[PDB]
């Protein structure tokens, strides 16, 4: 009943960085603390590399399992916007405001962060682990995606969307918005698949999967805390970042059919404000008149 | 912005359900009271004037040293007591960016309408002051306007050619292909649009001194045209225009044809280089009976009879050349060739169509040569002979290059005076004037012609504007009757007044013991058929002017037999561009394109407003694109049955329509004599 | 040395079904014999078929078992292209020109026809035979991908690039044309991609892998020539097809980097119709001897 | 595949290590035995071959006719005599593919190498029975070579011109412009490269008659020439050449360099004219001392001063451009714009440098003209004047346009015989009559210079080929040493040859009383300098022969003076591209680019060892790429020093080396006189 609104939704969101000039945030890039556009930097690093994985691995992965030529196309484009269009998005940020040697040392910090290299370890496992026609297996690397696309990304847009909101960064805020705008429908998408496997199951079923879903959720979201402390921290924004992702978190458990884990709280207002002609052959009696 | 502009923009602003056309008329006077005046050079006197403008190189000497300063002070005078008034803030806009004459640093005006109007008259009468105030009158009351280069040029020291339509034969030959691509070169220099007939060249895969496969075709010569164009473009400031003709029957007519496709690569299109097919009869004949056509190397062809192709009559030709086995040809489907061109002129509206029977069946001067090609607006229709050019130390054989001159009559003001024949009489003059003063030293055949054929081109305009205005639609058979009793006047005031010129000078054109006019062959339809007008409303337009009768055509016919025909060809309908904004007319006989035209200048927007337009006559002025084309093609074949050249007619096509009803408009048209087709605007 | 010049290349030439209009071909549809349009669905079915094939396996597969971010994302938006917009592309051209009955009719022919299923077949055990980690069999897989893309296709993209050619069927010739521009772009990429492994083998090894591309190569073309006969000699053009195909062959051996296998021919004019040195400033004292 | 082939193919299947030259030589004799036997067309007698290639038009009459078929026996006997055999396959493949002459479908073999030779002996002996077979014995020693032209079309009724290479000058006009175009687009369809000197065109943003930034600059004559070279292709099967120069101070020398950029646009990109940069010793000496220079706008100097800007010496008129505020100028860095040449020259191998000073301090015909461009392969340097094609029904003044013809000694032939002195005299008899029977009537400029100028172009061939078979490094002082005795000898016989042709008929070329032969100043450096060799091992090599001393000099000196020099120029490098291959020599004086070659053929490949490779002389045939490239600058300069014209010197680069090696390499050769790089080729 969906696929094919999604199909359609996808393909006219479709976009190139090169669209956007960001030669424009050049000087509110240079007026930054060093703290601030070190948070920056490794806040889209993060972002890339979760990028590079759901289109490398999760996307193919689960287009490959997933049955319908329609779904697969859907899955098969979304794939193609993480990598092609998404990952490579940030590295026309970091080519226009940061010098080669900065770019080369936070994709060196990508590799020996502990946090940002356990919530790759753990999505990327689980994308592994599918089974051919074992429905479960696949349904857990749908949670798991769903938990990259509605609540992992959101550490990560936090900061683009705060500047965004106060008039800064925003050519980079504009490819931002429409990474962020890609991955709402991803993970709606997504979510919308594994409700499909999650409704097949008993109720005794049904309670493990959610307890896999819940024990997941919270396994990453206690990861993330230690990550966005330690990026955070150094520009004083770590607690409402904590309250940004807590919300997001919501929004990916109702994407898989499951009520919100964690209460309500206020968002910063600035990062809500960082929201041919037709051929016809001639008749033998067109020649007279 | 301006404030005429923010006038001329509340035209669109709607008051009381209706467009304020009269606010328009405000612009023009805050156009003259905030710009115009004030960036108007003043001089204490018209001497002090004159002696400027000649010291600073501005005028020629020559033309005004012909008559003493009260003399042309009393032209002057004369263009001056009409206090002649721009009615839309466009015409005066037009006139004094485009053809009013500026300082060299471009920021202040030397030229008021008066003073170019009476300047051009001047150079027109050639010593006369009585002529050149019978041309300022003319000029003045906008009852004749003479063509942009002869308008914008005449008199003046810094200036191109006063002929920008030049029609040059191409003969099969390296040499001639060179000198071909040079005298393109230096007519778009002169200013002027240039068009090549490439029939003669032999087509891809012929034998160059009996080696096979060697010839390039007419595509090769086709970019080496267009590198020329592109290179010649006015000295930077207009883009080269230039057009190529080639027989339908041609070979190359396919890859000539494949020119045009946007899928074309960078080695095949040319985009400077206008493209033109010649289709005779034979090839429509063809299609109607779906028979295979055949497409002849025209090599093979003259070395078989010692004449190229395009030179001989395919109708009677064509089977001997088929059936001939020394004579190398392609299979093709005319119909499908059909549906190709349909498609072309759909994308981009190549390739202008010419009927070539349907001209050379009126063609006056088919002895001399039958009409082969047209020129770049696919109006001017004339006998070209090929010339030889030889190698360097050799004597070229040079043949006729056709170079008409151009010159519109404004039929709302013609008549409104009711001065047919002297306005039809004064442009004759004036065309013969701006010919006989035309020297061209890098292209042979082009002054040859033009000193033997002494060809020009009297067009008309404000056909549709006339029309509309006196409660006519375009499609009626009424503006059919006014077309053929106006153009009929036309055409024999015009022949009177070249038949008066060959008596006065003694001369006739070159060959015209051989025209049909020597043989009173041309005048039979007008000694047989009455061309009255058959309704009372048309007859009353006329009233007030007499209308030739068969008596008064056979005592024409009599006179020209008599006295001969100082021109070869004299009327050419051009398509009068930006003319038509300054003389606040409709383009050429077409209808109207927009009822309100849009255009931006500058980071400005101006609003046009047909002429004569108001809520009275807002239904009468019918755009081009809601019209039927077939009713087009009927007044335009009506006009052309008076015209000796052809007419610049222009297909007016909505989206919806496909290449099927392409097709059938080029059929009816020629069907119903349409000698030529120049685009296919959709909409 | 050539994923990001051949990524550029690829996203710029992107399109979608929706820009041609179809309808239109319906006025020279109804102009052709029975032998004709029997033909065409025939090849129009035929291409479908091999080019499902190529975007549910051919591209994911080479995706995965290719190192490299970046080539995971020029391969990625070529899966894309072939389920996304080729896939919907030839079944909007189907549902155009045959109503419903005869659409899956045609398709049950083509899925039973011998010369059909052997390439299918042929093409799709090679990419079923990679193994992880083994680039000789991933070698093998992408000489599978570059006969598919730059030789199988052409025996059926023939007739309508004969049609197109001849002012008939412009609609869907036009579409034809920009999937066929799209298949000779991958063949190229996937092609340097052989080649880069091809050329990290022994000179043993080497003339092995030689030998596997001539030998396939002859096993695919004697099928096309069965192919060919199949469907086209009751439309009299089979000669100047088996031109085409050897033409096309040349192409494909040369993606590969290998010589031409077939001598020059020329092809039917109609088809042709439808078809840094290291800058050192000088130092001074570079102008004295 | 053919058994020569596989015998060929041999070679490079080592046995014991070792290469199989030997095979090659089995390939030969199977590609007679198999191929070139059977597929030749034998005759009953010389009477009915020659009969038959006459009637055929194969051959032309007229020069066959000044013999009794009795000499033409005897000459043919002679050619046969000496049982030529070809040493290497593809010598023979060479010969028979691209000289020997075959019918009209090319399906057989007409003319054998002796047959060609002798054909071409009689031609160039014009009725002289002796004199034929001197030719004969000369070329079937192989030790004088026609150039490809002259060797390909000679005695032909089919053949194209003799001569090689044109060189024209265009004239800062449209007309000018026009006629180069036509010029280039004759002499391609004569087979002729076409090269052009494009720095009296003004440069882009100059005004055409007092309206300013009109002038679309060189590159929209480099755009108009591309594309007439394109279109004049030789009937499509070689595509044709054409070379612009342009001056390094004309403003549009980036512009120009821009052409040949990867990156260029396709309105600006050029891709079928080779581009040369003429740069003064002004230019180097502003970029020697990072001052930064200046470009000039060429129509404001001739404005000012009456003169082009490449007419006069810019080492002594650079500052006053500078200073003169009447002249536009822009301001560039000489070191940037010489590093750009360095980058173009890696990426693609363009432009072409000439060293207008180097080429100009030793020119012997400055009065004349000073060289200010060379030809499509830049070693033609010659005085050159303007031509100013006027107005049609104007006359035109016709200048001088260079044209040489060229031809090759082969160095080890040559010296194997002893016979420098023979075989520089009878090559410039060879040349002189090639320029006397050479008439194009369609380049009058051209035609009149070889009619004045007289110059021919006697080259070198198999320099490095005698160098290694005789146990010498191509870099090694022994090699210079051997070339300036070598080629001090070439120019001593062929000066005297030049002066007793011009005693025999009783003229000197034109102007040659200004010349420094005539007043002795080119004689200097030959009257008290010895040029005999240094070495021991070079003065065995020229044991024999008679190294000419300060004392022959000077009694060349005093007859020269006496009698006058026939010639303006005698000697000129070429190349020698594919004739080498016949030769069996290396490529002009240039050193091997590799031992073997493989070269592919149809489906098949062929491996070229170099002449005399062996294993005892592996090491002596070092790879021109593997070599100092200032080594090859030195014997480059050392035979310039002998060389009246220029040398075809191509620049062998490593890929590894920066574009800063690349100004190094010509920075020294510009230091050690170099007149002209060809070519930058990297490995
Ligand atoms: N519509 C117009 N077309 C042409 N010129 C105009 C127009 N309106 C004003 N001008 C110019 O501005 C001048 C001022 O004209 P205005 O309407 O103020 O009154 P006027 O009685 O015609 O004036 P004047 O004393 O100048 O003759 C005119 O003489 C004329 O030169
Ligand atoms: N390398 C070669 N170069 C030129 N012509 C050759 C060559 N090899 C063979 N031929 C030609 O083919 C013929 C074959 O004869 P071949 O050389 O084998 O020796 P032959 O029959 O003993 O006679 P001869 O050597 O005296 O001509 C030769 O006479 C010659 O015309
Ligand atoms: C006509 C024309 C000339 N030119 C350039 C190229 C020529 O080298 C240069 C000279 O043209 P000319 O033919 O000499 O023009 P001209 O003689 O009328 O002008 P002037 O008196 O100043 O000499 O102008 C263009 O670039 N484009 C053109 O269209
Ligand atoms: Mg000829
Ligand atoms: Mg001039
Ligand atoms: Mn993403
Ligand atoms: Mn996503
Ligand atoms: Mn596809
Ligand atoms: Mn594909």
């Amino acid at each position: 009943d969906f696929t094919q609104m999604f199909y359609n939704q996808n393909v006219k969101q479709f976009w190139l960085p090169e669209e956007i000039a960001l030669n424009g945030d050049l000087l509110t890039w240079k007026y930054l603390g060093k703290n601030e556009q070190d948070t920056y930097m490794k806040v889209l690093a993060g972002l890339t590399l979760l990028d590079t994985e759901q289109g490398n691995t999760g996307m193919p992965i689960v287009a490959e399992h997933v049955d319908g030529h329609q779904r697969k196309a859907v899955l098969n484009f979304m794939a193609m916007m993480e990598n092609a269009v998404h990952a490579k998005s940030y590295s026309n940020i970091f080519m226009t405001l940061a010098p080669t040697e900065t770019i080369n040392e936070v994709f060196e910090w990508v590799k020996q962060n502990k946090y940002l290299q356990k919530k790759a370890q753990m999505i990327v496992g689980l994308y592994k682990a599918i089974q051919k026609d074992d429905e479960i297996s696949l349904f857990k690397a749908m949670v798991a995606s769903v938990y990259l696309e509605s609540f992992l990304f959101y550490s990560g847009f936090y900061y683009p969307l705060y500047f965004y909101g106060q008039g800064k960064l925003m050519q980079s805020g504009e490819i931002i918005n429409l990474i962020l705008r890609d991955e709402a429908i991803h993970g709606v998408y997504v979510g919308l698949l594994a409700q499909e496997i999650y409704n097949k199951q008993t109720e005794e079923k049904k309670a493990e999967l959610r307890e896999f879903a819940i024990d997941l959720l919270n396994q990453l979201y206690e990861n993330e805390l230690e990550y966005t402390e330690d990026l955070y921290d150094q520009v004083g924004l770590s607690h409402d970042v904590k309250k940004f992702i807590r919300y997001n978190a919501n929004k990916a458990l109702m994407n898989l059919g499951f009520d919100p884990y964690f209460e309500e709280e206020d968002i910063n207002p600035i990062v809500l404000n960082g929201l041919k002609a037709t051929v016809e052959p001639l008749k033998d009696d067109d020649f007279y008149f | 912005v301006p404030k005429w502009i923010q006038l001329n923009n509340e035209i669109m602003i709607q008051k009381d359900g209706k467009f304020q056309f009269d606010k328009d008329k405000e612009a023009v006077h805050s156009y003259f009271v905030d710009y115009i005046n004030q960036n108007t050079v003043f001089f204490h006197n018209l001497k002090e004037k004159l002696d400027y403008l000649v010291e600073n190189q501005y005028y020629e000497e020559e033309f005004l040293s012909l008559y003493s300063f009260e003399d042309i002070k009393e032209v002057f005078k004369t263009a001056y007591a009409k206090k002649f008034r721009f009615p839309s803030f466009m015409s005066a806009f037009k006139f004094y960016n485009d053809y009013a004459l500026k300082t060299n640093d471009k920021k202040k005006i030397l030229e008021r309408y008066e003073d170019r109007i009476s300047i051009v008259a001047l150079f027109f009468a050639n010593g006369d002051t009585e002529k050149a105030k019978e041309y300022v009158n003319l000029m003045i009351n906008q009852e004749y306007q003479p063509s942009t280069p002869t308008f914008l040029n005449a008199g003046r020291k810094r200036r191109g050619e006063l002929v920008s339509c030049f029609l040059l034969e191409v003969n099969d030959s390296l040499n001639d292909i060179s000198r071909a691509i040079d005298i393109s070169m230096q007519l778009s220099k002169l200013g002027g649009g240039v068009s090549l007939n490439l029939s003669k060249l032999r087509a891809k895969g012929e034998a160059i001194k009996d080696v096979e496969n060697a010839t390039k075709g007419v595509v090769g010569v086709m970019k080496l045209l267009d590198n020329a164009f592109r290179y010649a473009d006015q000295m930077g400031q207009r883009q080269g225009s230039g057009a190529a003709y080639l027989n339908i029957f041609h070979r190359d007519i396919n890859d000539f044809l494949d020119t045009k496709k946007i899928s074309a690569d960078e080695d095949v299109r040319v985009k400077t280089l206008s493209i033109g097919v010649v289709i005779p009869d034979k090839f429509v004949e063809l299609a109607r009976e779906d028979k295979a056509a055949y497409v002849f190397y025209p090599h093979t062809i003259y070395k078989e009879y010692g004449q190229h192709m395009d030179e001989m009559d395919m109708n009677e030709m064509y089977d001997k050349f088929v059936d001939n086995p020394r004579v190398k040809k392609e299979k093709i489907n005319p119909r499908k060739l059909l549906e190709k061109l349909a498609m072309l002129r759909s994308e981009s509206g190549y390739p202008y169509i010419m009927f070539q029977d349907n001209v050379n069946k009126v063609h006056a001067n088919n002895h001399i040569s039958k009409v082969k090609f047209s020129n770049l607006c696919s109006e001017v229709l004339q006998a070209s002979q090929v010339s030889s050019y030889t190698d360097y130390d050799e004597e070229d054989e040079i043949g006729l290059d056709i170079s008409c001159n151009l010159g519109s009559l404004n039929i709302l003001n013609v008549m409104e005076h009711k001065s047919i024949e002297k306005t039809v009489k004064l442009a004759t003059d004036s065309l013969t004037h701006v010919s006989e003063t035309t020297d061209i030293r890098n292209a042979p055949a082009v002054r040859r012609a033009n000193k033997a054929m002494k060809s020009i081109g009297l067009g008309a305009m404000n056909l549709h504007g006339y029309l509309a205005q006196n409660g006519i639609a375009y499609e009626s058979p009424e503006a059919r009757d006014f077309a053929n009793t106006f153009f009929m006047m036309v055409n024999f005031y015009s022949i009177q007044r070249s038949a008066e010129i060959a008596k006065e000078k003694g001369e006739t054109f070159d060959q015209y013991e051989g025209s049909t006019y020597a043989t009173g062959e041309y005048f039979d339809k007008y000694v047989s058929t009455d061309f009255s007008p058959k309704y009372e409303k048309i007859a009353n337009l006329f009233e007030g002017m007499h209308i030739p009768t068969t008596e008064d055509w056979k005592k024409l016919k009599a006179f020209v037999a008599e006295h001969g025909m100082y021109h070869s060809y004299r009327l050419c309908i051009a398509p009068t561009g930006s003319i038509s904004y300054v003389q606040s007319s409709t383009a050429s006989v077409m209808p109207i394109m927009e009822r309100i035209e849009e255009r931006t200048y500058g980071n400005s927007k101006t609003y046009y407003p047909m002429p004569g337009l108001a809520s009275n006559n807002w239904f009468f002025y019918k755009e081009a694109y809601d019209m039927d084309m077939f009713k087009v093609v009927d007044m335009i074949a009506t006009i052309q049955q008076h015209i000796d050249q052809g007419i610049s007619f222009t297909l007016f096509l909505k989206d919806t329509m496909t290449t099927r009803d392409l097709n059938r408009i080029d059929l009816y048209a020629h069907h119903r004599g349409i000698k030529t087709i120049y685009y296919a605007r959709t909409k």
